[PDB]
């Protein structure tokens, strides 16, 4: 593949590039999943269950 | 030379886990030991965070528990990898002793290798009874009763070592702390039994599928195996963590759920999975003293393979008869779990007393004579006269 | 330094193995191999083949322990029903 | 077991022709079973081979043997992690199958019994 | 074992919590709360859960805060070190119907109504083996059957004879979210809010499988590929041997 | 070869405590190290059998630790023993770095394995303090307090650390429980650094008091060194026992027989003993960030003596003027430890502010600078030109 | 086996030392040597020799500090009493 050869060029990719795209990862695929998450549960959430509830 | 061999500490690291020269034809079977030690690290460290929370009264024990479940963040994560890291830690331990039956791993020369392996296996046992008390749920109470009762059968001073093992007229709270103090302990004394199995490894070396030496072609332990050992670290957490996620208490018992009472043992008793086997030896002997010493026979037993195996071949590739009675053994090692698991009742107690019997004889009966008849076979079909 | 066991297994440049001569090995770097899309149309019709050698091995001993478990428990349950009281009353004690 | 106790039963079973023709069948059905041929071994490479017996014998062992055991052996090996078997044509013949060093296990398992038996023989007057 | 003794097998309902990407329905468990605040509480403890865990799952701060005030905790003496009470507070725990073993055995022919907290976790069955249990009293015992006085007849129930009467029946709870109170409605409700009660973690922990799944998974299928790639010069090495002259 | 040579455990025992070729001329102050394993023993062994019978809950922790000492069998001995050994645990360990100091033992080829006993001297001064809090007395509850909150003096994330270390908002359950499951922990740790201690000792030897060469005439451990320990192991017992019988409480703090209060602190609060030259050197900065970094500094210090000893002989027995200030060092040191006994007051806070300055200027200029001066000395006194 | 730093110890038969030529050494048997009612009349006028080269270095540091130590003692107990107040006073803030 050629789209490796642009970022990093025949060379591996280094430690400092990996710390930081895993504080990048956690937090995108964190929202990515409760996202999900909470919207297949759509109806049964304390959320959706406060929306017809007022006192 | 190089710093990772000059120098005295990473000189052991180099020694044991770089340049470490591995026979080429090792399978996946050999990465069990590694997975071994990921197992005892994930106890341990699971184990200290908890007891931090944890009290081992008896009046408290059971609801620090459930604090830990309820109120400390992640708490229940932390039991629940303990809980389930214990069963997985039997799981491979299995599978561990199975690949060295099999392969003719207790054999010369690493028959102390094998017999410091047979220690281990008792101090784990020991290890995970002493935690299985410490939550105090039913199954708590009564299977410290049952266990420290083993020793009521030793004659004369038997009765004696019980009320000084329990602190007292009965299991009560000198008994679960003093059992969380010693749960504690053990798992160090496991440490260093591994640090000893791990030197008697190094003098010779693992063994390989052919059951022949390794010595015409090693490859080194680093890279080849470090990355071989991370594939199936991968997978044995995976698996963990579809149980502590989405199945904590499957391998569990819903007893332990209700705090031990000392009047009432529940018609649901029934021992962890694990002791399974065990238990049923012991129960399939209608006699108290020879129950007990019939169990223990059954993993002291393990201690006299290296002299009953007569073969003259190291492992069971190439043994068609030994194959087929080991997996006799395997199978019957299951229909004893599952005897432990059900009744004592018609068939069934039959049954435990003929795959009791199957069991030792197939160290003391089958694996001698069926070896030596192979060592025969092998002779008379090349030989011309 | 301290003396030391002779042992079956020595280190790099002493293995303890016997003498090779006439042995001649040859290997490609992995960097200079295919990517590994290649298994599959050479080897997958190739494995498979280390469980016909072994499967009996293993089948047939579930196979005795598996009828024999199913065996008594069908007899079991039938002790325990009402047809069954009375071969329980007589294989009990 | 000692190869001297494999060889007594194995030669009376070999020269009564009443067990001979019954059992050598079945044993050669045995052989072919294990499998080894197929990776190239002959028997006598399969022996466990960390003993004094053993060391001695494998010492004993003219060059060219010793040469092609080393052969076979990591021709095993290398075909084991591969998880293949040889081709065909690569297999050991029952011709080829031979016991190669059997004479030299034998005659180094009499010196060593000769040596325990003179280390402890008593003496009567 | 007999059949009667082992008692009947609870069957499984499609509970909506089921499955590894399902939460609770966090309606569900508000009502349960109800069923067992109406019914249930005059009998059955339930000390393992503390007020404020209520809130943000059933029902809101202001909800529990008037909940937990509708009941008197021992407080600190006073000045003087007489004994006072107190209304409760969010830290309290969700106190029971007797004050001690004693008192509840004698309010039951002297059978002694478990805690709930742990209930549902601790029987084989779980959610099944509750709710059939609430829902399985039949109007008359099976033929031949002699129960003890005081007890009642139950198959769910291991041998059969069971302490505790039937307790749900038909619109004896007004529903405040309009749903009609049928009894199974209302063992569907407590049995969700029970174990909610034994496992408050449910939700959050399957979220967390789930990104724990994914990411292992992939290291997994990774960490294959990367072996393999270490692995291709020795598996494709070829050896030739011409014996020696 | 002897069998003590060829198994491979009984090896280790013989190259490390048997064949081990000692210099023939190591005096008395050789025999501490010895001491100290014994003294690791002595605690874990007491610290086991105690807690069996101790219970970590703020409420119950002091009366737990009174049970033992009234309810348990010969509990007093054990809690004595433990206490009192604690300190001698200390004694010897200041006595072995003392011997450290003057024979040159940290300079090379042995700098390693001085650095390896300075993170031992901080892991187990950091175990008693664990320790000390367990009991829950008065001296406990300031004693966490104060020590917790060396930590507020970290730069912005340092009342996070604090906070996180107590597992709430002041000292409290969560924090004694922790404690004492770290303080179980800790021990553990020191045993696996004193084995790699002992491993930097063995590639090198030990040192003697000549400072130079063993290498000409060396004599077995075993008989001659292994008598000859037993001799101060029965003189360190022998004390220990005067104490623990005679005198138990004399090291000790009377606050400590006061239950924690978390609203009052004892106007005569006094660190424990061993403690007390190193708050002195807090106490005598009159900032808090630079009190705790300079009393950290003086643990740490103890590094920088390789460096600094610019002498070309080793050890201090043929050095007159390093001798002479080696004393001023030791008595200094004392004097740091009464100064810290003592008011915050006048005389007081200047002795120690000037005794805190000749602590460090020991070894980072008069050690240099002395070293220097008795090099050329050595010279100019024998060469003639 | 596994290789090995080069030290300044080896062991038995290999110490490292220089070689050693023309030193001839001799002893006796502790069996064969005076039960240990010797020391004294010999040797007790001998040792408490060295303790001499050595008092000096301890005892004039230990003079230094403890004269250093009774002094702001005193002053210390000066300063608290009746007599001392207005002194106190002045040095203290
Ligand atoms: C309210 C709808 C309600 C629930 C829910 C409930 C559940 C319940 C369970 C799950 C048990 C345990 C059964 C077992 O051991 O498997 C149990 C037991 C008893 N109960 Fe109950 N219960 C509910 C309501 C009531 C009420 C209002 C009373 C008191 C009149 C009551 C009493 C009891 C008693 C008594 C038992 C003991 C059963 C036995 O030991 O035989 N319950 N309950
Ligand atoms: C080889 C190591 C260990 C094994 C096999 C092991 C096994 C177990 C088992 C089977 C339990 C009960 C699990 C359950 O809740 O059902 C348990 C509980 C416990 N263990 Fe361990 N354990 C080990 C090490 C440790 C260590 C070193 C500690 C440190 C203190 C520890 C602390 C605890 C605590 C606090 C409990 C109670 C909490 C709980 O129930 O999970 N364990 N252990
Ligand atoms: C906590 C437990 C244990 C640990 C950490 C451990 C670890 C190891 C390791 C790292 C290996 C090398 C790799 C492998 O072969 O898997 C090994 C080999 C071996 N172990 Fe264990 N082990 C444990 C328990 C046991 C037990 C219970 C037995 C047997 C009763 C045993 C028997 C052996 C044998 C015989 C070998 C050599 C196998 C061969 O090379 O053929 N071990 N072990
Ligand atoms: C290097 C090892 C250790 C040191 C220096 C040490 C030191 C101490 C100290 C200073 C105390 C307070 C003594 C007092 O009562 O005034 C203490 C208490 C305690 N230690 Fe340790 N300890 C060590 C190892 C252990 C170990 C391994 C355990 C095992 C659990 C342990 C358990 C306890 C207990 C139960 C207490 C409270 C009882 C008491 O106050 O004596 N200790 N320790
Ligand atoms: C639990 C603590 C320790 C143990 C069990 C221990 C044990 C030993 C042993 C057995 C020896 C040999 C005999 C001797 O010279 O006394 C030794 C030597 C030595 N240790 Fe330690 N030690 C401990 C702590 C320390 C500390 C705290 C330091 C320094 C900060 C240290 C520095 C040294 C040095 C430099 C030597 C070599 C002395 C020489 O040969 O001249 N040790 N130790
Ligand atoms: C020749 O054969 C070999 C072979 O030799 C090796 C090494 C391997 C590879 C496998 C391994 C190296 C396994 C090694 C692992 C161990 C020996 C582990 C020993 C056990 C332990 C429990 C470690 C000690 C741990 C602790 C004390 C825990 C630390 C605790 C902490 C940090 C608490 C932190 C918390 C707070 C609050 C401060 C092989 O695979 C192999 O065959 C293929
Ligand atoms: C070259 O220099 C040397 C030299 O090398 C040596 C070795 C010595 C001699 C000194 C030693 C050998 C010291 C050795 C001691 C250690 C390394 C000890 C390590 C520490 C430990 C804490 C051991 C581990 C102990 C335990 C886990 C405790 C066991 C617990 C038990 C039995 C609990 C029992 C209770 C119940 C209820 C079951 C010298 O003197 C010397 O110079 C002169
Ligand atoms: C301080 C430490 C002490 C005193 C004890 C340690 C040593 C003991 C053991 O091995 C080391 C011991 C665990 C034994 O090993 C033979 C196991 C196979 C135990 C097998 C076992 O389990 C049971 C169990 O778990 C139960 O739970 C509910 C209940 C049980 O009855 C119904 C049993 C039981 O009847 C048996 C035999
Ligand atoms: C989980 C573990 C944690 C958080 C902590 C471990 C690490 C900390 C240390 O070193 C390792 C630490 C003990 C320190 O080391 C520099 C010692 C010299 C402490 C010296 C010390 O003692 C006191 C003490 O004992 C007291 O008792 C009543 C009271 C005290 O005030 C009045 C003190 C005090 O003011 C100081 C500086």
């Amino acid at each position: 593949s050629s789209l490796y050869k642009t970022f990093f060029k025949r060379n591996a990719v280094f430690v400092g590039t990996i710390f930081a795209g895993a504080f990048v990862f956690q937090t995108v695929f964190d929202t990515a999943i409760t996202s999900w998450y909470e919207n297949h549960n759509k109806g049964k959430l304390w959320k959706d269950v406060k929306a017809r509830i007022a006192a | 030379m190089a710093f990772r061999k000059s120098n005295v500490y990473l000189s052991l690291v180099n020694s044991y886990i770089i340049d470490s020269p591995q026979p080429s034809s090792i399978n996946y079977w050999w990465n069990m030991g590694s997975l071994l030690g990921l197992c005892l690290v994930i106890q341990i460290v699971t184990g200290i965070f908890m007891a931090m929370h944890y009290s081992s009264n008896i009046e408290l024990a059971f609801s620090s528990v459930e604090h830990i479940m309820r109120d400390v963040h992640n708490g229940y994560i932390l039991r629940y990898l303990h809980a389930n890291g214990a069963s997985f830690f039997f799981m491979v331990m299995f599978m561990h002793m199975a690949k060295g039956l099999y392969y003719g791993s207790y054999r010369s020369p690493r028959v102390t290798l094998w017999n410091v392996g047979v220690i281990i296996f008792t101090l784990t046992i020991a290890t995970a009874f002493l935690g299985y008390c410490c939550v105090y749920g039913q199954m708590s109470h009564w299977g410290a009763t049952v266990i420290t009762n083993l020793f009521s059968a030793i004659p004369f001073v038997g009765n004696d070592i019980v009320s000084w093992l329990w602190g007292g007229f009965s299991v009560s709270n000198p008994t679960i702390q003093r059992f969380f103090a010693l749960h504690y302990l053990v798992p160090f004394i496991i440490a260093a039994m591994v640090i000893m199995h791990l030197m008697a490894l190094h003098i010779h070396g693992s063994s390989n599928p052919l059951g022949i030496t390794g010595n015409l072609d090693r490859i080194p332990m680093h890279s080849y195996f470090i990355f071989k050992d991370l594939v199936t670290v991968f997978l044995f957490m995976l698996i963990l963590a579809l149980f502590v996620f989405y199945s904590p208490n499957t391998l569990g018992h819903p007893d332990n759920y209700i705090p031990g009472n000392p009047l009432v043992t529940p018609a649901s008793i029934v021992p962890e999975w694990y002791l399974l086997p065990f238990y049923a030896i012991l129960r399939s002997i209608p006699d108290k003293l020879l129950g007990v010493i019939t169990m223990f026979a059954a993993i002291l037993v393990l201690l006299v393979l290296p002299f009953t195996d007569r073969s003259v071949v190291r492992g069971n590739t190439f043994k068609v008869l030994s194959k087929f009675f080991f997996f006799i053994f395997v199978f019957n090692f299951v229909l004893l779990g599952q005897i432990g698991a059900c009744h004592v009742e018609v068939p069934y107690v039959l049954m435990g007393q003929i795959a009791t019997f199957i069991y030792f004889a197939y160290f003391l009966i089958i694996v001698p004579v069926i070896s030596t008849i192979e060592n025969v076979l092998f002779y008379i079909g090349r030989v011309n006269k | 330094g301290p003396p030391s066991g002779k042992t079956y297994m020595g280190w790099w440049g002493h293995m303890g193995g016997p003498k090779q001569k006439g042995i001649t090995s040859y290997a490609v770097s992995p960097y200079a191999q295919k990517p590994l899309q290649g298994i599959f149309h050479n080897a997958v019709f190739n494995s498979f083949r280390r469980f016909k050698s072994q499967f009996l091995y293993v089948l047939i001993p579930a196979g005795i322990y598996w009828y024999w478990w199913k065996n008594g428990n069908e007899y079991n349950e039938f002790l325990y029903s009402k047809a069954g009281r009375e071969e329980l009353e007589r294989v009990n004690v | 077991q000692s190869f001297t106790s494999i060889a007594r039963i194995g030669d009376y079973i070999l020269k009564s022709p009443v067990l001979s023709k019954l059992c050598v069948p079945v044993a050669n059905q045995f052989i072919n079973l294990a499998g080894y041929k197929k990776l190239g071994l002959k028997f006598d490479d399969l022996i466990a081979e960390e003993n004094p017996i053993m060391q001695t014998a494998l010492r004993r062992l003219p060059e060219d043997e010793s040469y092609a055991r080393a052969y076979r052996i990591i021709r095993a090996h290398q075909t084991e992690l591969t998880h293949h078997l040889l081709p065909r044509n690569e297999w050991i013949k029952a011709q080829e199958d031979v016991p190669y060093l059997l004479p030299y296990i034998l005659e180094a398992e009499a010196a060593a019994k000769e040596k325990d038996e003179l280390d402890n023989i008593e003496v009567s007057k | 074992m007999t059949a009667a003794e082992h008692g009947l097998h609870a069957p499984a309902y499609a509970w909506s919590h089921n499955g590894p990407f399902e939460t609770f329905d966090h309606a569900s468990i508000r009502r349960g709360y109800q069923v067992y605040r109406e019914v249930c509480a005059a009998c059955h403890s339930l000390d393992r859960v503390a007020w404020r865990t209520l809130v943000g799952v059933s029902h809101t701060n202001e909800e529990v805060r008037n909940m937990a005030e509708e009941f008197e905790y021992d407080d600190e003496p006073d000045e003087q070190g007489n004994p006072k009470k107190r209304p409760g507070k969010l830290s309290d725990y969700i106190p029971g119907p007797y004050p001690n073993e004693q008192a509840a055995r004698a309010a039951n022919q002297g059978a002694l109504p478990p805690d709930l907290s742990l209930i549902v976790k601790a029987r084989h069955g779980g959610c099944d083996y509750i709710f059939s249990l609430l829902t399985g009293y039949p109007d008359e015992p099976p033929a031949g059957v002699a129960l003890p006085p005081g007890s009642n007849y139950n198959p769910y129930f291991p041998g059969g004879s069971i302490a505790m009467a039937r307790v749900l029946f038909d619109d004896m709870v007004e529903y405040e979210d309009g749903t009609p109170a049928t009894t199974s409605q209302m063992a569907k409700d407590v049995t969700t809010f029970l174990n909610w009660c034994a496992e408050p973690e449910h939700d959050e922990r399957k979220r967390l499988g789930l990104k724990t799944v994914i990411i292992l998974s992939s290291l997994y299928l990774l960490s294959i590929w990367v072996k393999k790639f270490k692995w291709a010069g020795i598996k494709t090495r070829k050896f030739v041997f011409n014996p020696p002259k």
